[PDB]
RNA sequence: GGACUCAGUAAUAUGCUUUGGAAACGAAGCUUACAAAAUGGAGUCC
């Protein structure tokens, strides 16, 4: 319990720039936003989607994300379904699984 | 009250039972049609109540319970709703966990949709209907799901 | 097999906090995803 680590995020500097992680704080509208933003700077980026990540806690808000755009702003957007492993001391690091969402919005 | 589909539903958000039913009986069947094709079709909806281990147990038995020799392709229709799609993204991770350790291979569909609950209020409550086959291809028309 | 209880920061659904201005109207920010509910969470009732 002591301290809980971040999960591993084998991420390129393209990727980077392409996808936002959906923090359990994150308000709705600020989530929107930054979604925005990033739709239109997808395109000097060279990408067909904005990846939107969460997991645990946030999942439920990341999918109701992912229900305005698909229709109250008519995009394609495909869902996955994923599992991260993060670490944890309680002292020793012990391997733990939580379940979380891949949400990709197409321009 | 609540909305689908942009049309009102006697639905009470807080009763799991009440709306689980209502997917069941008029979502999935908006999405995909058993008559027409090869496919046999398990239904399982899943609340934040739900017992991980017991729910795995009875995923195992449904993905292998149509008959063997009428040559049907086992599907499970595994779909929940708001507060209860954590649960049900635990108990769905850990089954194929518990399911590709045998070499075998697992093939699923996602599809996202949302109730809409009512200056005027418009909120998404989020909808995940997943498909879950050991056969690579089903005969089900689930053209607007995600190959997973 | 049915029906449920248990996590108080999405505390704020184009909002919100801080900030500038008399006001008009501005500024900054609210991503580096989790809730001992994933050692296959913990319990209740029929
Ligand atoms: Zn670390
Ligand atoms: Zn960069
Ligand atoms: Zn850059």
């Amino acid at each position: 319990r002591v301290t809980k680590h971040p999960s591993l995020k084998t991420l390129t500097h393209k990727q980077i720039h392409t996808t936002i992680f959906v923090k359990s704080t994150t308000p709705y509208v600020s989530a929107l936003k930054r979604i925005n933003k990033f739709l239109d700077s997808v395109h000097k980026q060279g990408s067909s989607y904005v990846a939107v990540l969460g997991m645990g806690k946030a999942v439920e808000k990341t999918l109701a994300l992912g229900c305005h755009f698909q229709d109250q702003k008519n995009k394609k957007i495909e869902v996955y379904t994923k599992t991260i492993e993060v670490l944890d001391e309680v002292i020793q690091l012990k391997k733990r699984a939580v379940s979380g969402v891949e949400l990709r919005i197409y321009v | 009250g609540v909305y689908y589909n942009e049309i009102s539903r006697d639905l009470d958000i807080s009763s799991s039972t009440q709306c689980l039913r209502f997917l069941k009986e008029t979502v999935i069947p908006s999405l995909a049609n058993n008559g027409n094709n090869s496919t046999s079709i398990q239904y399982h909806g899943i609340s934040k109540n739900d017992n991980i281990k017991k729910s795995v147990n009875k995923l195992d038995k449904q993905i292998n319970m149509a008959d063997r020799s009428l040559g049907l392709q086992q599907v499970v229709c595994i779909f929940s709703y708001g507060p209860h799609i954590q649960k049900m993204l635990s108990i769905l991770e850990i089954f194929k966990k518990g399911y590709i350790k045998n070499n075998k291979k697992i093939y699923q569909w996602n599809k996202l949709t949302s109730f809409d609950i009512k200056q005027e209020e418009r909120l998404k409550v989020p909808i995940l209907v997943t498909m879950v086959s050991d056969s690579e291809i089903i005969d089900l028309n689930l053209h607007s799901f995600t190959k997973q």
